[PDB]
């Protein structure tokens, strides 16, 4: 319609770029992408490839002259041939204008390629999406050939043939191939060209909303005026409601919840975007139960987002008892606040006004409630055995597990949803009285589509792919990824518990690890327009979504190098990915190979990042028989104790200390790598045995390590140093160890740790790879 | 009601090392998250001093139906071979894989003499403890030889011999060093001055069985032989909690033994307490 | 405000900082044992009038601990870089001198080290005929050498010493709750005296479990529910120490529970003045 047809006007205006540097017509590539949209529509096309050319033709200003070319060209083409008006297409030309120039900010040389969000000195070569085979990596500047754009057009010639013309069908094609392409060609320019695209069409769609026509555009009016309003909000307690599961369900439930909280955060957003006339280019993120959608500010949507908000908290009154809430919070910006003026970040500020808002609304935590602090005693209420919510008697139904418990009816739904992971290609968003819909929403229902099936509903999720495969032609795209990586059963099904650490190696235990990105708020906060806070939102995204899993399956040698690592890594892993978020993530798996995958994820993390950002991962190390709630708390805890401490630095085992604050525990990653270079080959070989003529001598590990119990008691003592060497001197072995045989004085003077408080954790890990 | 706490002090003599463990040397002892001495659990004395209870009371499930009632609705044994709670057998809860002797509800419990005394849940009227079995640490003897740089805990290996080839398989316990003195305390509540006489009888019967037996750990390899030193017995009155004012009925055992507690001062030391109930 | 403390000296591991609820439910058991039906009745008809306590919160040799209000979240960023802007949020307790800088919004010291642990300690149990193990688990609040636990109590000190300070010397004997017939909710009671100074101002963070009558201003919401003679209580939405109400006196609801007797439930506010920000 008149609204469709300017939301594809700023989406497919800057097309051209990618025609630009092949050079297939001469330069001016508003003039060129005139000719590329005319030409579409001769062969396999439809009408609109002729007025869709009409968006990329008049922008940048330089062909809107006197208000007086634009007319004569359209006045010979035909807007009755879907009933738009002569003055309402002229409207939208002015439109896609100014949210050309919004998305961008204050902004051809040669060519050069997308420079990298983390080092703006760094690049990207260029490469496709779908994160296989392929880690980018930021490397060397290299301007790229322009017999490489050739054969990206002829693709995006094809792919723009095949699918339909529509708002949501064409931005996962220019996300496809258009991810690491540099919109304007400028030094350091981090920009996207998809993003651009994108941000253009998502703000278009606001100017449309707000009430703008085309002289209100042309003048200074239409910026420097709030109409736009920035929607954002967060799930506060997400891990005080995933983990907080007693000792039943075994790794297929934590698997199911970590997806079902995704479909809650997808349930709301999609919610804002249908009742507000938005397409998916408005949300600029969603990860990790956070978003940030760009709407119009109009008192007719913030009507809206009033009854959006009280419909989903008293949604998530009853369905979790206050363990879940979503704080959506608003503000109205004008159209100058994005891009930067002067030299103060406009959009930081902005975004300060909008941040503190959620910080009194996660205090507030259940206001718009009105029954919270009510009291009503009701008879006989009992709480579940799995998840612990209180129910009244009689709703409690048995498991599918045991008859015997009688646990909730959410929990089987959860159960259910549990066996059909791996038997799983998407969600489809319908109606909540619909027959097959295993979870509820807070606004709708979401059906299984399996492998054998056929999708139902008006709004398709799609998992971990860009395609629409089998999808009808009426329906809408939504793509999520969602790291997915699980080893299989020797059923068709999610591991267990049980199972990874019976395949382990050594001794049988459960690793679990938990690490985040540090400082990254104050990261996000360095960006300063939408086109730019979209991308690194969205490369950050893409990384502990899809290129973790690329990880695990074993791959990017030349990027990663060696590990502290036990033994080579296997074909088929033995790892489950519970959840990973975009800032976190909580991987459980067999104990010496999750040992093996933090200095694995670290290391491709410092690679996929220019050297920029870091992790902080706290491994533990527990039984099978533990419950879950405890696991998620204890590991939190060695995650906070690697946190406060350098933000740098890896926690790997439970490791006693002395009480005056000089001995911090966690390991630094760097200081760590090199303890494993020197102690481990020289004391151990590998795959779970150890060096030559160390066997019948693991009694000696044990008395090394209880040196080191005499250090902890009396840190002034210097007994530590002569029964090192003495111990070192009976069973012949009198050659390793030279670090621990003498003091340091260099390490006295710095107030440093000797270098006996560093060989506990070095000397367990190869310990507990034997049997012990 | 209550009427008064007969608080019971004195000291634990592990005249052989004993160990209890964590799971987590290859089996450590417990000790304190900080300071890293050893102790023994409360939940350690008071259980050993139920299961040596429960066995005395299953060999005279018929001797007993006089003096207590319900245990004529027991037959001696336990309920594993049939997975059947209350059965006719003696052992009628299994907490996990466990068949241990809890009465089901209040009015049977009150009569049982295990349970009146250690207490019993069952189903819709859980009975509480009448006792109070409090921790032991070691006495600020042993507390300063802590810091008297001895070692408070040793790790001897046993072996594991194969009868044929006589090879050697060893493996580490640390258990605490042996002539260590932990103080103990076991808080009596008087709810009931009709049975106020046979549960004191009834727990020093307990540790007249532990101070044979072992307390934890290995035990029948050597790890136990617990000896009991009483230092003082209490009353603690009603009286005395109302207001504060020190009036409370003190027994005097400071060189008594547990064998010569029982009947050798009983009638004796708390001769003084049945004027007062 | 002299307030009368009420030092816990713990002997064995608590199963919990006990609650402001966990202690009234504790004392008013204490007081149906040691006076009689009726005083307890009366003890409740005093706490109405005038009289309240807190919450239980840890102390480490005098350094006294109090709950860090909700004052200073919404403007952290007026007070004082970005790393002590988090460090000072996350924290849950402010010691005795930091807890009167923030009533006043001035810049503060988070302490360096919680005095308690919470461990798990594994333990098993055994059939008396086979000796076969069946290990659970168990958690609890393991406390240091010097360190421990206290309460506040503000009111008439007749209501004081012929109810509460009876009642901290039966409750010494047995224990404020968890599985004190292990030793673990046990200890030795010494009274003291405390003092606050509280800024004149119409805004007060609550030193209890506040439960409301109308909805407080910047809140940390609770779930909790308790346990009365086996019965189990419905959970209540009490608000956690350090939220802020204007003007509250708080309630206690009574609860059926098909007992003998009625049972309260302790949520009255012990309001100290603060200063807010603006929101
Ligand atoms: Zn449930
Ligand atoms: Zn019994």
């Amino acid at each position: 319609e008149i609204d469709e047809l300017t939301a594809l006007g700023g989406l497919l205006a800057n097309i051209g770029k990618p025609v630009q540097r092949a050079g297939l017509y001469s330069g001016d590539h508003s003039t060129q992408g005139a000719r590329f949209l005319r030409d579409l529509a001769e062969n396999t096309g439809r009408a609109e490839y002729e007025l869709l050319s009409l968006f990329s033709e008049f922008h940048h200003k330089g062909h809107m002259k006197n208000d007086e070319l634009m007319i004569r060209r359209i006045k010979e083409l035909s807007p009755e041939r879907f009933g738009l008006t002569m003055e309402d297409v002229l409207n939208a030309l002015w439109i896609v204008y100014e949210a050309d120039n919004l998305a961008s900010g204050e902004r051809p040389q040669a060519s050069r390629p997308l420079y990298s969000v983390f080092n703006p000195g760094k690049a990207y070569p260029w490469a496709e999406l779908d994160f296989e085979k392929e880690l980018p990596v930021p490397g060397d500047v290299f301007s790229i050939r322009s017999q490489d754009y050739r054969e990206l057009v002829k693709r995006l010639w094809e792919e723009l043939s095949k699918a339909k013309l529509r708002s949501d069908r064409l931005l996962p094609v220019l996300e496809k191939y258009l991810t690491f392409v540099s919109s304007v060609t400028s030094e350091g320019n981090i920009i996207s060209l998809y993003d651009h695209m994108r941000m253009t069409s998502a703000i278009a769609l606001a100017m449309l909303r707000a009430g703008c026509t085309a002289e209100d555009v042309r003048s200074g009016r239409c910026r420097k005026e709030k109409r736009f309003l920035l929607i954002e909000g967060d799930f506060s307690g997400i891990q005080d409601f995933i983990y907080r599961v007693s000792g039943k369900g075994t790794l297929k439930y934590l698997r199911a919840r970590s997806a079902y909280l995704e479909l809650i955060g997808w349930d709301v957003v999609l919610e804002i975007l249908s009742r507000l006339g938005l397409t998916r280019a408005n949300v600029v993120f969603n990860a990790g139960g956070h978003f940030m959608i760009i709407a119009q500010n109009t008192p007719d949507a913030v009507k809206e987002l009033e009854e959006i908000r009280a419909k989903a908290v008293e949604w998530l009154y009853r369905e979790f008892e206050s363990d879940l809430y979503l704080a959506i919070e608003w503000e109205p910006v004008s159209g100058r606040e994005f891009g930067r003026e002067g030299g103060k970040n406009l959009f930081a500020e902005a975004r300060k006004r909008l941040k503190h808002k959620l910080t009194v609304r996660k205090l507030k935590r259940f206001g718009e409630i009105k029954g919270l602090f009510e009291h009503g005693h009701t008879e006989r209420l009992a709480e579940c055995p799995v998840c612990g919510r209180e129910l009244p008697e009689g709703k409690l139904e048995p498991s599918a597990s045991d008859p015997e418990t009688k646990v909730c009816p959410t929990c089987n739904r959860l159960v259910s949803l549990g066996g059909n992971l791996p038997k799983l290609l998407g969600f489809g968003r319908t109606a909540k009285n619909d027959a097959g819909v295993l979870v509820e929403g807070p606004f709708s229902g979401f059906v299984p589509y399996l492998q054998g099936g056929r999708p139902v509903g008006e709004q398709i999720l799609v998992k971990n792919t860009l395609n629409p495969g089998e999808i009808p032609e009426s329906a809408q795209f939504v793509p999520y990824f969602v790291a997915d990586y699980f080893k299989k059963d020797p059923k068709g099904g999610v591991a267990t518990f049980e199972e990874l650490s019976m395949a382990s190696t050594g001794t049988r235990r459960l690793g679990v690890m938990k690490g985040d990105v540090d400082r990254l708020g104050e990261f996000f906060s360095s960006m300063d327009s939408p086109s730019k806070l979209a991308t690194a939102s969205r490369f950050m995204d893409y990384f502990f979504k899809g290129y973790i899993g690329a990880i695990i399956e074993g791959k990017f040698g030349y990027i990663i190098g060696d590990v502290p690592s036990l033994r080579d890594w296997p074909e088929e892993p033995d790892i489950v990915v519970v959840y990973a978020g975009g800032d976190d993530f909580f991987i459980v798996g067999a104990w010496d190979q999750i040992f093996e995958l933090a200095f694995r994820v670290r290391r491709a993390f410092n690679a996929y990042t220019g050297g920029k950002l870091t992790l902080s991962v706290g491994l533990g190390y527990f039984d099978e028989r533990t419950p879950i709630y405890r696991m998620a708390d204890v590991v939190s805890e060695r995650l906070d104790t690697a946190k406060d401490e350098g933000r740098n630095r890896v926690f790997v085992v439970g490791r006693s200390r002395p009480l005056d604050g000089k001995h911090k525990l966690s390991y630094e990653w760097n200081h760590y790598e090199e303890l494993w270079r020197t102690y481990a080959p020289r004391i151990y070989a590998g795959n779970g045995r150890l060096k030559g003529k160390l066997e019948s001598k693991k009694g000696l590990l044990w008395k090394l390590l209880e040196i080191r119990e005499l250090y902890v008691r009396d840190p002034n003592d210097v007994r530590w140093a002569y029964l090192t060497a003495y111990l070192l001197g009976r069973h012949g072995l009198s050659d390793l160890f030279p670090e621990l045989v003498g003091i340091d004085t260099k390490a006295v003077e710095r107030k440093e740790p000797q270098p006996v408080y560093w060989v506990d954790g070095v000397l367990k890990i190869v310990l507990m790879a034997v049997r012990r | 009601r209550f009427y008064g706490k007969i608080v019971i002090k004195g000291k634990i003599k592990a005249v052989t090392g004993l160990h209890i463990g964590s799971q987590r040397i290859a089996n450590p002892v417990i000790k304190d998250p900080h300071t890293g001495l050893p102790y023994i659990p409360g939940s350690s004395l008071k259980g050993r001093l139920r299961s040596l209870f429960e066995i005395l009371v299953n060999s005279r499930l018929g001797e007993w139906r006089e003096k207590y009632p319900s245990l004529a609705n027991y037959s001696p044994g336990s309920c594993r071979p049939d997975n059947q709670e209350n059965c006719g057998k003696f052992f009628n809860r299994k907490i996990n894989r466990g068949w241990i002797h809890v009465c089901p509800d209040y009015e049977t419990a009150l009569a049982c003499p295990v349970c009146r005394l250690f207490g019993a849940s069952g189903k819709e009227s859980n009975f509480p403890s009448r006792i109070i079995v409090r921790d032991a640490f070691l006495t600020k003897e042993w507390e300063e030889k802590w810091r008297a740089g001895e070692a408070i805990t040793e790790a001897k290996i046993e072996v594991g011999i194969d009868r044929v080839t006589s090879q050697a398989n060893p493996r580490t316990n640390e258990r605490v060093v042996a002539g260590a003195e932990f103080e103990f305390e076991i808080i009596y509540n008087v709810e009931n001055t009709t049975h106020w006489r046979d549960d004191i009888k009834n727990l020093l019967t307990a540790m007249a069985l532990l101070e044979d037996s072992y307390l934890g750990g290995s035990g029948s390899r050597g790890y136990g032989k617990v000896k009991f030193i009483f230092d003082s017995f209490e009353f603690r009155p009603l009286d005395y909690y109302r207001t504060g004012k020190d009036e409370d009925i003190v027994s005097i055992d400071a060189r008594e033994k547990s064998v010569s507690d029982i009947l050798s001062g009983f009638d004796s030391l708390f001769s003084e307490v049945e004027g007062k109930l | 405000p002299k307030f009368i403390a009420v030092k816990l000296i713990p002997k064995g591991p608590f199963r919990d900082i006990p609650r402001a609820d966990t202690l009234f439910g504790a004392i008013g058991n204490a007081i149906s044992a040691i006076h009689g039906q009726s005083a307890v009745e009366e003890l409740v008809d005093a706490f109405v009038g005038g009289a309240r306590i807190s919450s239980a919160f840890p102390y480490s040799g005098d350094t006294y601990y109090l709950p860090k209000p909700l004052s200073v979240e919404p403007a952290l960023e007026g007070i004082l870089r970005y790393t002590t802007a988090k460090r000072l949020r996350k924290a849950k307790y402010l010691d005795l001198k930091n807890f009167e800088l923030a009533l006043r919004l001035r810049p503060f010291t988070i302490p360096e080290e919680i005095p308690y642990a919470r461990v798990d300690v594994p333990r098993v149990v055994l059939d008396r005929v086979t000796q076969d193990s069946s290990i659970y688990f168990w958690e609890e609040i393991r406390f240091r050498e010097k360190s421990g636990v206290y309460f506040l109590y503000s009111g008439p000190r007749e209501v004081f010493d012929g109810y509460i300070a009876p009642a901290m010397r039966f409750l010494g004997d047995t224990g404020i709750g968890g599985k004190s017939t292990w030793g673990a909710g046990l200890f030795e009671v010494e009274f003291h005296e405390m003092k606050i100074d509280a800024p004149g101002s119409e805004y007060s963070v609550t030193l209890s479990n506040a439960l409301p009558t109308k909805t407080p201003v910047l809140w940390r919401l609770l779930r909790k529910g308790g346990w009365s003679f086996g019965r189990r209580k419905p959970r209540m939405t009490f608000i956690a120490e350090g939220s802020i109400v204007k003007n509250d006196p708080g309630g206690m609801e009574r609860l059926e529970l098909g007992l003998s007797h009625e049972v309260y439930v302790y949520g009255l506010t012990f309001p100290l003045g603060v200063e807010l920000p603006e929101g």
